[PDB]
RNA sequence: GGACAAAGAUAAAAACACAACGUAUGGCGAAACACGUCAUACAGAUCCGGUAGGUAGUCCGGACAUAAACAGCGGGCGCUGUUUAUAAGUAACCUUCCUCCUUAGGUCGUCCAUUCUUUGUC
C-alpha cells in the first residue's frame, strides 16, 4: 500500500509578520523522512527542510519543522514578503515517493467587491459560426466567488469555462473571466444573457445581463 | 555551481514516445540518487521515478511503471526518462532533482532543473481568432468601462498580449489559457478604462502566437447605438 | 597373621579435533535497494535411557527444539502431517575375533577401578 500524505489547509492566508503552520498527515509510518520545499510561480520547487526538523543549508531561520507522530508541519515564525508560495511536503521513507497536495500562501487583504461587466458576442466571432459571450469580475478579493449563467432565467451547466488571475503586485486582488460557448443557432434562439455573480463582498447577488441584437 | 538541465520535451501525439535528458553539471550523478517529478499544468508536484547509486535501481510511481524508464549514462553524465505509450494525462513540466548527500541533506532534494514541458495532444498548430469585447453603450457616462480582446482556438501556448503596443499597461488582466473541449486554448485580456475616454481613445491589442507566426493587432470601438 | 566369598562406605574415569563459508540487525563507505567493510548475534556441546563393573557434549536409541523440502486442508498468507538435517568424526590411527562384501564388512579392546568397614567359612 502506497503511503498518503495529506497536507492542510489548500489554501492560507495571512499578513506579514504572521506566525504561520502547516500540516502533513502521513497514513502510515515515514519515520523522520519527511521534507518541506517551497514553488514560487513559474519556478521549480526549493528545499527547505529535510528530515522533517533540520533546516536546510542557506534557507532563513525563521523556517522550522516539527514532528509529532506522523503529523510533521511547517512553521515560519514572522512572514516576509518574499515568503508568499506554495509548500510541498513530501515523504522519502519507502518508494513509491509520494508528495502532499500543496498549501499556497497569499496576502490578506480587505473584503473588495467584484466589478462585473457582459461583452456580448462579437459580430466576426458569429461569421465565424460560434458564439462565446465573457462575464468578467474585476478586482475582488477573496478568491471565492460564483459565476452563474441564466438563459432567459434557464440555469446553464457544463458550458462555462473559469480562469482566474493571480493575486495583483498593487492590490493584491483578483480577477476572473467566465465565457460561455453557444453555437450561432443556439446563440440566436435566445434572448435573455444574464451573469449572476454571488460573493462575499456583494451584500446581494449582482446580475449584469445583455438582450441579444441590441446596442 | 551544481546545476541540472532538462531537456528533450515538446509535443507529442498520444500513445507517442519521446525521451527526456537531465545533464547535470558541478557534480557526478554516479554518487547520487536522481529523481524525475512532474507537475501538470496548474496542479501539485507528482513523483515519477528515482535511480539509486552504485548498483543502478530503478523505483517507479503507478501511474508510469511499464510505460516509462529511467535510465543513467554516467560518461555522458545525463540521466534519462524514456517515455512510451504517453497519453494526455500525462502533459506536464518534469523536473529531474538530485537527492542530498545522506550526511549534508537526508533524503531532500537540494538541486532542481528548471523543468521541461511535455504536452501530449493531437491538436495541429493554429493562429488564434481575434475578437472585440467591445465596451458595454450601457457604460457609465463618468464611470470605469471594461473592453477586451478574446484569442480564441490557438494551439500551441503560448500567445502575448499588448495593449497599444504595450503603451496601456494599467488595469489589463490577461487571464491563464485554459484549455477547452475541442483541445484548442483560448484565453481573454481586459482592461478597465474611464467611459469618458471611449470615444476620444482608441484601444487596440496586440496578440502574438509565435508557433504559428501570427500577429493581429485588433481595435476595440463601441459598436453602433 | 593369612586365604576364599558376600554385603557396604568412599574415590576414579576416554585419544585427536571441534568449522561462520553464510544469515539477521546496526554503523560507515559520495550509499533507502544492491555492493564493499566493520560491530554484535546465530552452528542441538538440550532431556531421558543404554553401551553387560563404572566413566559420554561428540557412541547407540527415543523424545523435544530448530531449519529445510514435500504432500494435504482452509480462506502471497495460515494450519496439519510426513521426511531429512542438526557438524567433520567414535572418521583416521593402534588393536581382538568372525565371515569368501576379504584391495572388505562386521565385531572385542583403548579411560577408571582407590581407600576403608562389616559378616560367613577354613
Ligand atoms: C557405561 O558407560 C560407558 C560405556 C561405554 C563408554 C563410555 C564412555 N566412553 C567415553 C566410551 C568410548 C569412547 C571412545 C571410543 C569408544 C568408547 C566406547 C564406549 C564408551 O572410541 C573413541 O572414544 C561410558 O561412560 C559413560
Ligand atoms: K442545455
Ligand atoms: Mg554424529
Ligand atoms: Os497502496
Ligand atoms: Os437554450
Amino acid at each position: 500500500s502506497d503511503i498518503q500524505m495529506t497536507q492542510s489547509p489548500s489554501s492560507l492566508s495571512a499578513s506579514v509578520g504572521d506566525r504561520v503552520t502547516i500540516t502533513c498527515r502521513a497514513s502510515q509510518s515515514v519515520s523522520s523522512a519527511v521534507a518541506w520545499y517551497q514553488q514560487k510561480p513559474g519556478k521549480a520547487p526549493k528545499l527547505l527542510i529535510y528530515s522533517a526538523s533540520s533546516l536546510y543549508s542557506g534557507v532563513p531561520s525563521r523556517f522550522s519543522g516539527s514532528r509529532s507522530g506522523t503529523d510533521f508541519t511547517l512553521t515560519i515564525s514572522s512572514l516576509q514578503p518574499e515568503d508568499f508560495a506554495t509548500y510541498y511536503c513530501q515523504q522519502s521513507y519507502s518508494f513509491p515517493n509520494t508528495f502532499g497536495q500543496g498549501t499556497k500562501v497569499e496576502i490578506k487583504r480587505t473584503v473588495a467587491a467584484p466589478s462585473v461587466f457582459i461583452f456580448p458576442p462579437s459580430d466576426e466571432q458569429l461569421k465565424s459560426g460560434t458564439a462565446s459571450v465573457v462575464c468578467l469580475l474585476n478586482n475582488f478579493y477573496p478568491r471565492e466567488a460564483k459565476v452563474q449563467w441564466k438563459v432567459d432565467n434557464a440555469l446553464q451547466s457544463g458550458n462555462s469555462q473559469e480562469s482566474v488571475t493571480e493575486q495583483d503586485s498593487k492590490d493584491s486582488t483578483y480577477s476572473l473571466s467566465s465565457t460561455l460557448t453557444l453555437s450561432k443557432a443556439d446563440y440566436e434562439k435566445h434572448k435573455v444573457y444574464a451573469c449572476e455573480v454571488t460573493h462575499q463582498g456583494l451584500s446581494s447577488p449582482v446580475t449584469k445581463s445583455f438582450n441579444r441584437g441590441e446596442c | 555551481e551544481v546545476q541540472l538541465v532538462e531537456s528533450g520535451g515538446g509535443l507529442v501525439q498520444p500513445g507517442g514516445s519521446l525521451r527526456l535528458s537531465c545533464a547535470a553539471s558541478g557534480f557526478y550523478i554516479s554518487y547520487s540518487s536522481i529523481h524525475w517529478v512532474r507537475q501538470a499544468p496548474g496542479k501539485g508536484l507528482e513523483w515519477v521515478a528515482s535511480i539509486s547509486p552504485y548498483s543502478g535501481s530503478t523505483y517507479y510511481a503507478d501511474s508510469v511503471k511499464g510505460r516509462f524508464t529511467i535510465s543513467a549514462d554516467t560518461s555522458k553524465n545525463t540521466a534519462y526518462l524514456q517515455m512510451n505509450s504517453l497519453r494526455a494525462e500525462d502533459t506536464a513540466v518534469y523536473y529531474c532533482a538530485r537527492q542530498g548527500y545522506r550526511r549534508r541533506s537526508g533524503r531532500g532534494f537540494d538541486y532542481w532543473g528548471q523543468g521541461t514541458l511535455v504536452t501530449v495532444s493531437s491538436a495541429s498548430t493554429k493562429g488564434p481568432s481575434v475578437f472585440p469585447l467591445a465596451p458595454s453603450s450601457k457604460s457609465t457616462s463618468g464611470g470605469t468601462a471594461a473592453l477586451g480582446c478574446l484569442v480564441k482556438d490557438y494551439f500551441p501556448e503560448p500567445v502575448t498580449v499588448s495593449w497599444n503596443s504595450g503603451a496601456l499597461t494599467s488595469g489589463v488582466h490577461t487571464f491563464p489559457a485554459v484549455l477547452q473541449s475541442s483541445g484548442l486554448y483560448s484565453l481573454s485580456s481586459v482592461v478597465t478604462v474611464p467611459s469618458s475616454s471611449l470615444g476620444t481613445q482608441t484601444y487596440i491589442c496586440n496578440v502574438n502566437h509565435k508557433p504559428s507566426n501570427t500577429k493581429v493587432d485588433k481595435k476595440v470601438e463601441p459598436k453602433s447605438c
